[PDB]
């Protein structure tokens, strides 16, 4: 009953958020490695190593038929579509504070965040795929992108749910 | 023989059969218990919803 | 007599949950999220305008009922009506199929190495086997005897003996123990019956 | 109002025991604890059947007759087959 | 001869199994999210064809 | 008619004087020991000695992550529980002879009886396991449990069913 709006305004803001720190940090893995073995921290980007005489000491990440596959874990393009979307689909809800009774402004955002997720489902069985080929364990980025799809998730079905009754209303 | 003190070997019934134990899957019970455990509270608070209508 | 002696194999107690052995952490999480997908895709797709919504019965929680019992297996109550919904149902039940054949596959397996494990028995293959090593007393009348007997399967055990480093040999009964405690599985040790029979 | 549904205490037996065999089941909880105690069980029996498979599969692939006794200590638990030594032998003096 | 050493020709040691890596399934994944993304579309295209 | 009551109570009665009688004989197992070998008889609580010259002779148990699981066992609080839980809907259904009008003792009752025989499941899981941790056969207060439990399962089924007739009435 119209409050949800308050509601559905909240969330994408801070997927989006938890996201882009999640691309931005250098903690997905904890592994042995190397900064030209010890055990070491990684992200997506770039390498950095601890315990030991080096710590702090960091490199620029290992780049390098089913050859051709390597480009999509090299770029991690999903993630960055991922987040772009996402931006997309939170404004169109800021669209729709102008221009109303259209209505067909509020549609797509749940189609954003439906997108952005799936997005992130294939970023995250591309990486673990690239990364499993040694006692390993995940760093904290990885559950902040697993949350912010729970999230984009639940808000775009709740925001579809609007959809749904303020539109119908109209129509008897 | 004061001084041998060992002797737990498997007779009477022995474990090296074959069949799986009842421990080998144990715990899908205790998830089977959880799970029905769960669904009294739906109910309970279904009545305190619909209890002051 | 002399004997033969070694470590206890250890008891396989069972995990809590040995069950999931088959299938990896990693999979068990991610099958999570794709059946949340599905629930939502599948609201999505079924609430919007057939041209009105009024017309299905295919609300979230509804949707989110169907997949459950289609991840089962179990059948369902209601069916998708329009062709893209249709589409949807199709993929998952293929994917159910796939995952469901695995795990059994894998389990059987999993089992059956299991049953042929055939441990040392008689241990006169100690003369065949060679990634378990030996050991005997320093001095002992053993240490004359595989030098003094002449049979061809102690004839081989001799050269082992004579030819493994860190040798075969010990000072002590007490120490030899110590390494037998030790080196579990791996290791293993002659001496004569009565005195294993008064240790173990 | 009671007894909105089919669920009686007989229909609520013949459901759950559909359920169990992967079985046609018409009838549907249509509401949430009934639909939450409808889904633990299905995964119940599909680790069972599936274990119970595996484990036969695995029993018909070795076989091992396992021989009956093996020491002086089962000889003198006997059940019934009986044992002696050689007539005349010195063994039977020795014993 | 008397220099022989490498018994595991034979497998004189027997390995033991681990679980299936997410690898030896990824397939089903792909197909399922490009099967779920065409399913999409088709609900827009009936839309714009019912938009007269 | 109306006599359903009788049989109800009956059924609470009959299954809770099991359940004691379960928990205080030392009818659980048939093993080999000694009480510091011979076949020798448990209790839950004692280890009691037959077949020979301590026939009669008893000493306390051997109690001694799964580490946290031993206190189950020792405990045995889930058997307890299922005595407490079927006494509280024994005596309060007894109540129903006065304090009328507001049926909360059957449903409330109702949901105890079936706790209570749930609580059992555990109980029993429980100590199966634990004992694993041969030659073994079930001693008859295994069987005075199990018929308790089923008991349990059918008396709260006719309970509710008079619940629900007494106050669907007032549809006519
Ligand atoms: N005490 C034994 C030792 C046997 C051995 O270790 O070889 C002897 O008389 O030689
Ligand atoms: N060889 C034995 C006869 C066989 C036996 O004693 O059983 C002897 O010299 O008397």
């Amino acid at each position: 009953r119209g409050v949800q709006m308050l509601l559905t305004t909240v969330g994408a803001f801070a997927a989006f958020s938890l996201m882009t720190i999640a691309v931005g940090t250098d903690y997905w893995l904890y592994s042995r490695g190397v900064c030209k073995e010890v055990m070491t921290h990684s992200g997506l980007w770039r390498t950095c190593c601890l315990e030991g005489n080096f710590k702090g000491l960091c490199k620029q990440i290992d780049h390098f038929a089913e050859y051709f596959l390597r480009a999509v874990r090299a770029s991690s393009i999903f993630p960055i579509l991922s987040v772009i979307l996402l931006f997309m689909g939170g404004l169109c809800i800021a669209a729709s504070e102008f221009y109303k009774t259209r209505h067909n402004i509020i549609l797509s955002a749940g189609i954003f965040f439906v997108s952005a997720g799936l997005s992130n489902i294939i970023g995250i069985i591309v990486y673990i795929s690239a990364n499993a080929g040694n006692s390993y364990s995940y760093g904290w980025s990885f559950y902040f992108g697993a949350l912010s799809f729970i999230i984009a998730e639940m808000v775009g079905v709740l925001a579809v749910h609007m959809f749904i009754d303020r539109h119908k209303q109209l129509t008897g | 023989y004061d001084k041998g003190e060992c002797g737990a070997k498997d007779s009477g019934s022995k474990e090296k059969t074959s069949a799986l134990s009842l421990s080998n899957v144990a715990g899908v019970f205790y998830i089977l218990v959880g799970g029905l455990g769960l669904a009294m509270l739906v109910a309970l608070i279904e009545f305190c919803y619909k209890s002051r209508a | 007599g002399i004997s033969i002696m070694i470590k206890k194999p250890q008891k396989s107690k069972p995990g809590v949950f040995s069950f999931l052995d088959p299938l990896a952490y990693e999979i068990w999480m991610c099958i999570v999220f794709a059946y949340i997908g599905v629930s939502v895709v599948l609201f999505l797709v079924s609430r919007f305008s057939p041209y009105s919504e009024s017309t299905n019965e295919f609300g979230i929680f509804n949707s989110l009922w169907f997949s459950l019992g289609a991840f089962m297996q179990q059948g369902c109550d209601i069916s998708p009506r329009s062709l893209s919904g249709r589409i949807v149902g199709g993929v998952w039940w293929f994917f159910t199929l796939i995952i469901i054949s695995s795990y059994t596959a894998n389990l059987a397996a999993f089992l059956t190495v299991e049953r042929m494990v055939s441990p040392i028995e008689s241990a006169e293959d100690l003369s065949k086997q060679t990634e378990i090593a030996y050991g005997t007393l320093d001095s002992g009348s053993t240490k004359e005897f595989f030098r003094r007997s002449k049979i061809a399967v102690f004839d081989k055990m001799w050269t082992y003996m004579r030819s493994a480093e860190p040798s075969v040999f010990v000072r002590t009964t007490a120490e030899g123990v110590a390494r037998v405690r030790k080196s579990k599985g791996k290791y293993a040790y002659l001496l004569e019956s009565t005195m294993n029979e008064y240790i173990e």
